[PDB]
């Protein structure tokens, strides 16, 4: 599934100390930034959401041969009258949720499949936007803390 | 409609979110 | 260059659903669980650490130049007569303090360097020993949750 | 020394870690 290849030692130090550096909130390079940036976003979207509502892993009916179906609908109809880093960050705590549903549920198959549909979404219908919208830096510079 | 109400509640926040920055 | 911004974004997707499942708990991988293990023990060895003597941070006084030889000889008294779950953890949370300390008094390049000895380190000295003692599934089962 | 000092902290920390556990 998810990092399945990332199993050295050296991976471990490099894990454990990338979690130092970011929970003491300092960057190593532009990607952990935005990654730092992005995590930080879907936590406080998530706080704000699941208190005007319920938590979004609640509502979720999915199964393997509806999943995709249900992805599409609900990304199609978040970006149907136009783009921004807001809805971006919506976006991937919605995929956040489904991954933590499926693994809830017993369907740990579909995290695989729910991450190639976000990348697949954001390669293909939001990256355009990200470039001519100043790309990621530009979201660390107005998300980031 | 099931999705379409969690589109809504995804699409509102995120521009509440989008408007504090 | 060519095919790097359809990498990065897969990237961030990987990274915001490992993030989100870790965060809920759910260990998918075999390393995931001893990173996972690996960064609570972190944080409680310095919660402890600390809170009998100062900040580890503030404890070193490192160059580029110097860090090499220092780093050496503090794991080498620390593991000179026995190495033991514990003192492995000690041996990330130093590291982890030398890296917080380099970025916090502008010196960045040592971070990748630090990271390079540790794992040296800890692929020659303490990796026959892990093996001896259970292997990391041995260290999730002690130090896990 | 310096790092004499540092080191023994550490390991005393780790082995009350690993005594407690």
């Amino acid at each position: 599934p998810l990092g399945s290849m990332s199993q050295s030692n050296r991976e471990l130090v490099v894990d454990f100390l990338s979690y130092k550096l970011s929970q003491k909130g300092y960057s190593w390079s532009q990607m952990a930034a935005v990654k730092q940036a992005l995590r930080e976003a879907g936590d406080e979207f998530e706080l704000r959401y699941r208190r005007a509502f319920s938590d979004l892993t609640s509502q979720l009916h999915i199964t393997p041969g509806t999943a995709y179906q249900s992805f599409e609908q609900v990304v199609n109809e978040l970006f149907r009258d136009g783009v921004n880093w807001g809805r971006i960050v919506a976006f991937f705590s919605f995929g956040g949720a489904l991954c933590v549903e499926s693994v809830d549920k017993e369907m740990q198959v579909l995290v695989s499949r729910i991450a190639a549909w976000m990348a697949t979404y954001l390669n293909d219908h939001l990256e355009p936007w990200i470039q001519e919208n100043g790309g990621w830096d530009t979201f660390v510079e107005l998300y980031g803390n | 409609g099931t999705m379409e109400n969690l589109s809504r509640r995804l699409k509102v926040t995120g521009d509440l979110f989008d408007i504090m920055s």
